[PDB]
Protein backbone atom coordinates (compact mmCIF):
# COMPACT_ATOMS: atom_id res chain seq x y z
CA UNK A 1 0.00 0.00 0.00
CA UNK A 2 3.03 2.32 0.61
CA UNK A 3 3.03 5.30 -1.82
CA UNK A 4 5.22 8.48 -1.76
CA UNK A 5 3.02 11.65 -1.39
CA UNK A 6 5.12 14.49 -2.93
CA UNK A 7 2.10 16.88 -2.92
CA UNK A 8 1.64 16.96 0.91
CA UNK A 9 5.47 16.86 1.31
CA UNK A 10 5.81 20.10 -0.75
CA UNK A 11 2.90 21.78 1.14
CA UNK A 12 4.49 20.89 4.55
CA UNK A 13 7.92 22.09 3.22
CA UNK A 14 6.33 25.50 2.35
CA UNK A 15 4.42 25.70 5.70
CA UNK A 16 7.80 25.36 7.54
CA UNK A 17 9.34 28.22 5.47
CA UNK A 18 11.10 26.33 2.63
CA UNK A 19 11.98 28.36 -0.51
CA UNK A 20 9.43 27.59 -3.30
CA UNK A 21 10.69 25.68 -6.41
CA UNK A 22 12.40 28.21 -8.76
CA UNK A 23 13.24 28.49 -12.50
CA UNK A 24 9.58 28.16 -13.61
CA UNK A 25 9.77 29.40 -17.26
CA UNK A 26 7.88 32.71 -17.49
CA UNK A 27 6.81 33.57 -21.06
CA UNK A 28 6.58 36.95 -22.87
CA UNK A 29 2.96 37.69 -23.87
CA UNK A 30 0.58 40.66 -24.48
CA UNK A 31 -1.36 40.16 -21.17
CA UNK A 32 -4.58 40.59 -23.26
CA UNK A 33 -5.47 36.84 -23.18
CA UNK A 34 -8.62 34.95 -22.06
CA UNK A 35 -7.22 34.41 -18.53
CA UNK A 36 -8.04 30.65 -18.63
CA UNK A 37 -5.90 28.43 -16.32
CA UNK A 38 -4.17 25.97 -18.76
CA UNK A 39 -3.97 26.84 -22.48
CA UNK A 40 -2.24 25.70 -25.73
CA UNK A 41 -0.57 29.17 -25.86
CA UNK A 42 0.03 31.97 -23.26
CA UNK A 43 -3.40 33.46 -22.29
CA UNK A 44 -2.44 35.68 -19.29
CA UNK A 45 -4.69 38.73 -18.64
CA UNK A 46 -3.53 41.91 -16.79
CA UNK A 47 -3.68 40.04 -13.40
CA UNK A 48 -1.70 36.92 -14.47
CA UNK A 49 1.73 35.68 -15.64
CA UNK A 50 2.03 32.84 -18.23
CA UNK A 51 4.55 30.01 -17.68
CA UNK A 52 5.64 26.89 -19.58
CA UNK A 53 3.52 24.11 -17.97
CA UNK A 54 6.11 21.33 -17.43
CA UNK A 55 8.31 23.77 -15.41
CA UNK A 56 5.33 24.47 -13.03
CA UNK A 57 4.45 20.79 -12.42
CA UNK A 58 5.73 19.27 -9.11
CA UNK A 59 5.78 15.75 -10.66
CA UNK A 60 7.63 16.88 -13.85
CA UNK A 61 10.16 18.95 -11.82
CA UNK A 62 10.78 16.24 -9.14
CA UNK A 63 11.03 13.53 -11.89
CA UNK A 64 8.32 11.37 -10.17
CA UNK A 65 5.18 9.57 -11.50
CA UNK A 66 1.98 11.68 -11.98
CA UNK A 67 -0.86 10.77 -9.51
CA UNK A 68 -3.31 9.08 -11.98
CA UNK A 69 -3.46 5.57 -13.55
CA UNK A 70 -2.39 6.78 -17.07
CA UNK A 71 0.46 8.93 -15.61
CA UNK A 72 -0.81 11.83 -17.81
CA UNK A 73 0.25 15.47 -17.09
CA UNK A 74 -2.25 18.37 -17.56
CA UNK A 75 0.53 21.06 -17.62
CA UNK A 76 3.34 19.58 -19.82
CA UNK A 77 3.19 21.00 -23.40
CA UNK A 78 0.75 23.78 -22.39
CA UNK A 79 0.94 27.22 -20.70
CA UNK A 80 -0.33 27.85 -17.15
CA UNK A 81 -1.74 31.28 -16.15
CA UNK A 82 -0.80 32.12 -12.51
CA UNK A 83 -2.21 35.16 -10.64
CA UNK A 84 0.62 37.75 -10.25
CA UNK A 85 0.13 37.63 -6.42
CA UNK A 86 1.09 33.89 -6.57
CA UNK A 87 3.64 33.90 -9.48
CA UNK A 88 6.46 33.51 -6.87
CA UNK A 89 5.36 29.84 -6.40
CA UNK A 90 3.70 28.49 -9.61
CA UNK A 91 4.30 24.81 -8.58
CA UNK A 92 2.56 25.44 -5.23
CA UNK A 93 -0.32 27.28 -6.97
CA UNK A 94 -1.04 24.48 -9.54
CA UNK A 95 -0.97 21.92 -6.62
CA UNK A 96 -3.31 23.81 -4.20
CA UNK A 97 -5.78 24.93 -6.94
CA UNK A 98 -8.39 23.32 -9.26
CA UNK A 99 -9.44 24.34 -12.82
CA UNK A 100 -13.22 24.75 -13.30
CA UNK A 101 -14.31 21.96 -15.72
CA UNK A 102 -17.03 24.35 -17.05
CA UNK A 103 -15.32 27.75 -17.82
CA UNK A 104 -11.62 26.65 -17.68
CA UNK A 105 -10.81 29.38 -15.10
CA UNK A 106 -9.11 28.66 -11.72
CA UNK A 107 -11.58 28.14 -8.82
CA UNK A 108 -11.44 31.31 -6.63
CA UNK A 109 -9.22 33.12 -9.22
CA UNK A 110 -11.44 33.70 -12.31
CA UNK A 111 -14.29 31.13 -12.24
CA UNK A 112 -17.61 33.04 -11.85
CA UNK A 113 -19.91 29.99 -12.44
CA UNK A 114 -21.23 30.42 -8.82
CA UNK A 115 -22.11 34.19 -8.99
CA UNK A 116 -25.75 35.44 -9.27
CA UNK A 117 -27.41 35.76 -12.74
CA UNK A 118 -26.56 39.37 -13.78
CA UNK A 119 -29.84 41.27 -14.41
CA UNK A 120 -29.89 40.38 -18.15
CA UNK A 121 -28.08 42.99 -20.35
CA UNK A 122 -29.57 44.25 -23.67
CA UNK B 1 17.54 52.30 -35.44
CA UNK B 2 18.21 48.52 -35.33
CA UNK B 3 17.39 48.81 -31.58
CA UNK B 4 13.65 48.25 -32.28
CA UNK B 5 14.39 45.15 -34.42
CA UNK B 6 14.60 41.70 -32.72
CA UNK B 7 18.26 41.69 -33.85
CA UNK B 8 20.58 42.20 -36.83
CA UNK B 9 21.23 39.89 -39.84
CA UNK B 10 24.69 39.94 -41.49
CA UNK B 11 24.48 42.13 -44.66
CA UNK B 12 24.90 40.15 -47.94
CA UNK B 13 28.06 42.06 -49.07
CA UNK B 14 30.06 40.37 -46.22
CA UNK B 15 29.36 36.94 -47.86
CA UNK B 16 31.30 38.11 -50.94
CA UNK B 17 34.47 39.27 -49.10
CA UNK B 18 37.68 37.28 -48.34
CA UNK B 19 38.58 38.43 -44.81
CA UNK B 20 41.47 37.01 -42.78
CA UNK B 21 40.42 35.48 -39.41
CA UNK B 22 41.32 37.35 -36.19
CA UNK B 23 39.95 37.84 -32.65
CA UNK B 24 36.31 38.95 -32.28
CA UNK B 25 36.66 42.12 -30.08
CA UNK B 26 33.17 43.59 -29.39
CA UNK B 27 32.97 47.31 -28.42
CA UNK B 28 29.65 46.66 -26.54
CA UNK B 29 31.17 43.61 -24.69
CA UNK B 30 30.55 45.15 -21.21
CA UNK B 31 26.84 46.02 -21.72
CA UNK B 32 23.44 44.35 -20.94
CA UNK B 33 19.89 44.90 -22.26
CA UNK B 34 17.02 45.66 -19.83
CA UNK B 35 15.33 42.20 -19.55
CA UNK B 36 11.56 42.36 -18.82
CA UNK B 37 10.68 41.40 -15.19
CA UNK B 38 11.25 37.66 -14.42
CA UNK B 39 12.20 36.85 -18.04
CA UNK B 40 15.22 34.48 -18.43
CA UNK B 41 17.93 35.47 -20.96
CA UNK B 42 17.16 32.33 -23.05
CA UNK B 43 13.39 33.14 -23.24
CA UNK B 44 14.35 36.64 -24.50
CA UNK B 45 16.96 35.20 -26.93
CA UNK B 46 14.61 32.58 -28.50
CA UNK B 47 11.77 35.17 -28.62
CA UNK B 48 13.98 37.50 -30.72
CA UNK B 49 15.17 34.58 -32.92
CA UNK B 50 11.51 33.59 -33.61
CA UNK B 51 10.59 37.29 -34.23
CA UNK B 52 13.31 37.35 -36.95
CA UNK B 53 12.33 33.90 -38.40
CA UNK B 54 8.79 35.36 -38.88
CA UNK B 55 10.26 37.74 -41.53
CA UNK B 56 11.69 34.87 -43.68
CA UNK B 57 10.02 32.48 -46.21
CA UNK B 58 9.85 29.52 -43.77
CA UNK B 59 7.81 26.52 -45.01
CA UNK B 60 5.01 25.93 -42.44
CA UNK B 61 3.03 22.78 -43.37
CA UNK B 62 0.15 21.33 -41.36
CA UNK B 63 1.68 18.59 -39.11
CA UNK B 64 5.03 20.55 -39.15
CA UNK B 65 8.01 18.64 -37.65
CA UNK B 66 10.56 20.60 -35.53
CA UNK B 67 13.63 19.16 -33.71
CA UNK B 68 15.49 21.27 -31.07
CA UNK B 69 19.07 20.27 -30.11
CA UNK B 70 20.78 21.72 -26.99
CA UNK B 71 17.39 22.37 -25.33
CA UNK B 72 18.43 21.64 -21.70
CA UNK B 73 19.64 24.24 -19.16
CA UNK B 74 21.67 23.97 -15.91
CA UNK B 75 18.26 24.90 -14.31
CA UNK B 76 16.80 21.50 -15.39
CA UNK B 77 14.09 23.08 -17.64
CA UNK B 78 13.81 24.07 -21.36
CA UNK B 79 13.22 27.85 -21.78
CA UNK B 80 13.94 27.80 -25.53
CA UNK B 81 11.59 24.83 -26.09
CA UNK B 82 8.78 26.69 -24.25
CA UNK B 83 9.30 29.69 -26.61
CA UNK B 84 9.39 27.45 -29.76
CA UNK B 85 6.11 25.73 -28.68
CA UNK B 86 4.55 29.21 -28.06
CA UNK B 87 5.75 30.37 -31.54
CA UNK B 88 4.92 27.24 -33.60
CA UNK B 89 1.33 26.48 -34.65
CA UNK B 90 -0.69 24.23 -32.23
CA UNK B 91 -0.51 21.09 -34.47
CA UNK B 92 3.31 21.24 -34.85
CA UNK B 93 5.35 18.24 -33.60
CA UNK B 94 8.30 19.35 -31.39
CA UNK B 95 11.14 17.01 -30.26
CA UNK B 96 14.03 18.34 -28.15
CA UNK B 97 17.35 16.90 -26.95
CA UNK B 98 20.36 17.61 -24.70
CA UNK B 99 23.36 15.80 -23.15
CA UNK B 100 21.91 16.53 -19.64
CA UNK B 101 18.48 15.52 -18.22
CA UNK B 102 15.80 18.27 -18.16
CA UNK B 103 11.98 18.70 -18.01
CA UNK B 104 10.40 19.93 -21.31
CA UNK B 105 7.09 20.99 -22.97
CA UNK B 106 8.21 19.14 -26.14
CA UNK B 107 6.11 16.20 -27.46
CA UNK B 108 9.24 14.00 -26.93
CA UNK B 109 12.65 14.56 -25.23
CA UNK B 110 15.86 12.53 -25.91
CA UNK B 111 18.68 12.68 -23.29
CA UNK B 112 22.26 11.92 -24.46
CA UNK B 113 24.91 13.06 -26.97
CA UNK B 114 23.15 14.29 -30.17
CA UNK B 115 25.43 11.73 -31.93
CA UNK B 116 23.21 8.99 -30.29
CA UNK B 117 19.97 10.49 -31.75
CA UNK B 118 18.44 8.56 -34.73
CA UNK B 119 15.24 9.13 -36.76
CA UNK B 120 13.70 7.42 -39.81
CA UNK B 121 11.90 10.68 -40.77
CA UNK B 122 12.75 14.07 -42.33
CA UNK B 123 12.20 17.38 -40.46
CA UNK B 124 10.87 20.80 -41.58
CA UNK B 125 12.90 22.90 -39.11
CA UNK B 126 16.09 22.23 -37.06
CA UNK B 127 16.99 24.55 -34.13
CA UNK B 128 20.33 24.06 -32.32
CA UNK B 129 21.57 25.92 -29.21
CA UNK B 130 24.26 23.27 -28.54
CA UNK B 131 27.49 24.73 -27.09
CA UNK B 132 30.39 22.70 -25.59
CA UNK B 133 31.37 23.90 -22.06
CA UNK B 134 35.10 23.28 -22.90
CA UNK B 135 34.96 25.87 -25.76
CA UNK B 136 34.65 28.49 -22.92
CA UNK B 137 36.99 27.08 -20.18
CA UNK B 138 39.67 26.12 -22.82
CA UNK B 139 40.89 28.68 -25.45
CA UNK B 140 43.13 27.56 -28.40
CA UNK B 141 43.79 28.25 -32.15
CA UNK B 142 40.34 29.11 -33.59
CA UNK B 143 40.03 26.15 -36.05
CA UNK B 144 36.75 24.54 -37.26
CA UNK B 145 35.14 22.52 -34.37
CA UNK B 146 34.11 18.87 -35.13
CA UNK B 147 32.04 17.57 -32.18
CA UNK B 148 28.25 18.05 -32.39
CA UNK B 149 28.78 20.14 -35.57
CA UNK B 150 29.71 16.97 -37.55
CA UNK B 151 26.38 15.40 -36.42
CA UNK B 152 24.40 18.56 -37.38
CA UNK B 153 26.00 18.62 -40.89
CA UNK B 154 25.10 14.91 -41.40
CA UNK B 155 21.57 15.46 -39.95
CA UNK B 156 20.94 18.40 -42.35
CA UNK B 157 22.12 16.34 -45.39
CA UNK B 158 20.05 13.22 -44.52
CA UNK B 159 17.09 14.26 -42.26
CA UNK B 160 16.09 17.78 -43.46
CA UNK B 161 13.15 17.88 -45.92
CA UNK B 162 13.78 19.94 -49.09
CA UNK B 163 12.27 23.42 -48.41
CA UNK B 164 13.07 22.99 -44.68
CA UNK B 165 15.11 25.53 -42.65
CA UNK B 166 17.73 25.58 -39.84
CA UNK B 167 18.90 27.97 -37.07
CA UNK B 168 22.25 26.72 -35.65
CA UNK B 169 23.91 28.67 -32.81
CA UNK B 170 27.61 29.55 -33.37
CA UNK B 171 30.09 31.84 -31.55
CA UNK B 172 33.60 33.12 -32.31
CA UNK B 173 35.07 29.76 -31.10
CA UNK B 174 32.02 27.43 -31.50
CA UNK B 175 31.71 27.09 -35.32
CA UNK B 176 32.30 24.59 -38.18
CA UNK B 177 33.60 25.16 -41.76
CA UNK B 178 31.39 22.33 -43.18
CA UNK B 179 28.25 23.99 -41.64
CA UNK B 180 29.05 27.30 -43.44
CA UNK B 181 29.62 25.31 -46.67
CA UNK B 182 26.13 23.70 -46.20
CA UNK B 183 24.56 27.21 -45.92
CA UNK B 184 25.23 27.25 -49.71
CA UNK B 185 22.74 24.30 -50.03
CA UNK B 186 19.85 26.64 -48.99
CA UNK B 187 18.00 29.18 -51.20
CA UNK B 188 19.25 31.90 -48.77
CA UNK B 189 21.20 32.10 -45.47
CA UNK B 190 22.53 34.61 -42.92
CA UNK B 191 24.13 35.01 -39.46
CA UNK B 192 21.53 36.54 -37.08
CA UNK B 193 22.51 38.32 -33.83
CA UNK B 194 19.75 38.79 -31.19
CA UNK B 195 19.68 42.39 -29.85
CA UNK B 196 19.40 41.12 -26.21
CA UNK B 197 22.71 39.19 -26.56
CA UNK B 198 24.57 41.59 -28.96
CA UNK B 199 27.47 41.83 -26.40
CA UNK B 200 28.31 38.17 -27.32
CA UNK B 201 30.03 36.75 -30.47
CA UNK B 202 26.99 34.41 -30.55
CA UNK B 203 24.88 34.30 -33.74
CA UNK B 204 22.41 31.88 -35.32
CA UNK B 205 23.43 30.53 -38.77
CA UNK B 206 20.03 30.45 -40.53
CA UNK B 207 19.59 28.25 -43.63
CA UNK B 208 16.29 29.13 -45.35
CA UNK B 209 14.65 26.57 -47.74
CA UNK B 210 16.99 23.53 -48.16
CA UNK B 211 17.70 22.60 -51.84
CA UNK B 212 19.64 19.34 -51.17
CA UNK B 213 22.45 20.63 -53.45
CA UNK B 214 24.87 23.62 -53.45
CA UNK B 215 23.56 26.79 -55.19
CA UNK B 216 26.87 28.47 -54.13
CA UNK B 217 30.33 27.07 -53.18
CA UNK B 218 31.21 28.50 -49.72
CA UNK B 219 34.67 28.33 -48.05
CA UNK B 220 33.71 27.92 -44.34
CA UNK B 221 37.04 29.24 -42.96
CA UNK B 222 36.68 32.43 -45.09
CA UNK B 223 32.95 32.90 -44.28
CA UNK B 224 33.57 32.68 -40.48
CA UNK B 225 36.34 35.31 -40.89
CA UNK B 226 33.76 37.46 -42.80
CA UNK B 227 31.26 36.98 -39.92
CA UNK B 228 33.89 38.07 -37.31
CA UNK B 229 34.81 41.11 -39.51
CA UNK B 230 31.12 42.19 -39.51
CA UNK B 231 30.84 41.77 -35.68
CA UNK B 232 34.15 43.70 -35.15
CA UNK B 233 33.24 46.66 -37.45
CA UNK B 234 29.44 47.11 -37.06
CA UNK B 235 28.66 47.40 -33.31
CA UNK B 236 25.14 46.20 -32.35
CA UNK B 237 23.43 48.20 -29.55
CA UNK B 238 22.03 45.92 -26.80
CA UNK B 239 18.21 46.13 -26.91
CA UNK B 240 15.20 44.26 -25.42
CA UNK B 241 12.64 46.64 -27.04
CA UNK B 242 11.17 44.03 -29.49
CA UNK B 243 10.27 41.81 -26.46
CA UNK B 244 7.57 44.29 -25.24
CA UNK B 245 5.33 43.89 -28.37
CA UNK B 246 4.24 40.20 -28.69
CA UNK B 247 1.04 40.97 -30.71
CA UNK B 248 2.43 39.52 -34.01
CA UNK B 249 4.62 36.78 -32.41
CA UNK B 250 2.89 33.51 -33.51
CA UNK B 251 4.32 31.87 -36.68
CA UNK B 252 1.54 32.14 -39.33
CA UNK B 253 0.29 28.63 -40.33
CA UNK B 254 0.84 28.92 -44.14
CA UNK B 255 -0.31 25.29 -44.66
CA UNK B 256 2.67 24.71 -47.03
CA UNK B 257 2.16 21.72 -49.39
CA UNK B 258 4.12 18.49 -48.59
CA UNK B 259 4.94 16.12 -51.54
CA UNK B 260 6.93 12.82 -51.64
CA UNK B 261 8.81 13.56 -54.93
CA UNK B 262 11.82 11.48 -56.13
CA UNK B 263 15.39 12.91 -56.59
CA UNK B 264 15.00 12.59 -60.41
CA UNK B 265 11.78 14.73 -60.32
CA UNK B 266 13.50 17.79 -58.69
CA UNK B 267 13.39 20.13 -61.76
CA UNK B 268 13.94 23.96 -61.89
CA UNK B 269 10.20 24.64 -61.23
CA UNK B 270 10.42 22.57 -57.97
CA UNK B 271 13.69 24.31 -56.83
CA UNK B 272 11.85 27.63 -57.50
CA UNK B 273 8.86 26.60 -55.28
CA UNK B 274 11.27 25.32 -52.56
CA UNK B 275 13.16 28.69 -52.73
CA UNK B 276 9.88 30.64 -52.02
CA UNK B 277 8.93 28.56 -48.93
CA UNK B 278 5.93 27.23 -50.95
CA UNK B 279 6.95 23.51 -50.91
CA UNK B 280 8.24 20.77 -48.53
CA UNK B 281 9.52 17.48 -50.07
CA UNK B 282 9.50 14.38 -47.80
CA UNK B 283 7.25 11.41 -47.03
CA UNK B 284 4.67 11.83 -44.22
CA UNK B 285 5.37 8.51 -42.39
CA UNK B 286 4.90 8.06 -38.59
CA UNK B 287 7.55 10.20 -36.78
CA UNK B 288 9.90 7.73 -34.98
CA UNK B 289 13.00 8.84 -32.96
CA UNK B 290 15.42 7.08 -30.59
CA UNK B 291 18.54 7.68 -28.44
CA UNK B 292 21.34 5.04 -28.42
CA UNK B 293 22.12 3.57 -24.96
CA UNK B 294 25.70 2.36 -24.31
CA UNK B 295 25.45 -1.01 -22.47
CA UNK B 296 28.31 -2.03 -20.09
CA UNK B 297 28.76 -3.44 -16.52
N1 LIG C 1 27.18 16.88 -28.17
C1 LIG C 1 26.11 17.40 -27.58
N2 LIG C 1 24.93 16.74 -27.66
C2 LIG C 1 23.86 17.26 -27.05
N3 LIG C 1 23.76 18.38 -26.32
C3 LIG C 1 24.95 19.01 -26.25
C4 LIG C 1 26.13 18.60 -26.83
N4 LIG C 1 27.15 19.50 -26.54
C5 LIG C 1 26.57 20.40 -25.79
N5 LIG C 1 25.23 20.18 -25.59
C6 LIG C 1 24.32 20.98 -24.79
O1 LIG C 1 24.23 22.29 -25.29
C7 LIG C 1 23.60 23.08 -24.26
C8 LIG C 1 24.02 24.54 -24.39
S1 LIG C 1 23.12 25.62 -23.25
C9 LIG C 1 21.46 25.47 -23.97
C10 LIG C 1 20.41 26.37 -23.32
C11 LIG C 1 18.98 26.04 -23.76
N6 LIG C 1 18.85 26.14 -25.24
C12 LIG C 1 17.96 26.99 -23.11
O2 LIG C 1 16.86 27.15 -23.71
O3 LIG C 1 18.28 27.52 -22.03
C13 LIG C 1 23.96 22.41 -22.94
O4 LIG C 1 22.78 22.08 -22.23
C14 LIG C 1 24.77 21.17 -23.35
O5 LIG C 1 24.48 20.03 -22.56
NA1 LIG D 1 1.98 28.03 -30.46
ZN1 LIG E 1 3.93 16.98 -15.05
ZN1 LIG F 1 -16.36 28.06 -13.94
Amino acid sequence: AFAVDAAKAYKDYLASGGQPITNCVKMLCTHTGTGQAITVTPEANMDQESFGGASCCLYCRCHIDHPNPKGFCDLKGKYVQIPTTCANDPVGFTLKNTVCTVCGMWKGYGCSCDQLREPMLQ
Amino acid sequence: SQAWQPGVAMPNLYKMQRMLLEKCDLQNYGDSATLPKGIMMNVAKYTQLCQYLNTLTLAVPYNMRVIHFGAGSDKGVAPGTAVLRQWLPTGTLLVDSDLNDFVSDADSTLIGDCATVHTANKWDLIISDMYDPKTKNVTKENDSKEGFFTYICGFIQQKLALGGSVAIKITEHSWNADLYKLMGHFAWWTAFVTNVNASSSEAFLIGCNYLGKPREQIDGYVMHANYIFWRNTNPIQLSSYSLFDMSKFPLKLRGTAVMSLKEGQINDMILSLLSKGRLIIRENNRVVISSDVLVNN
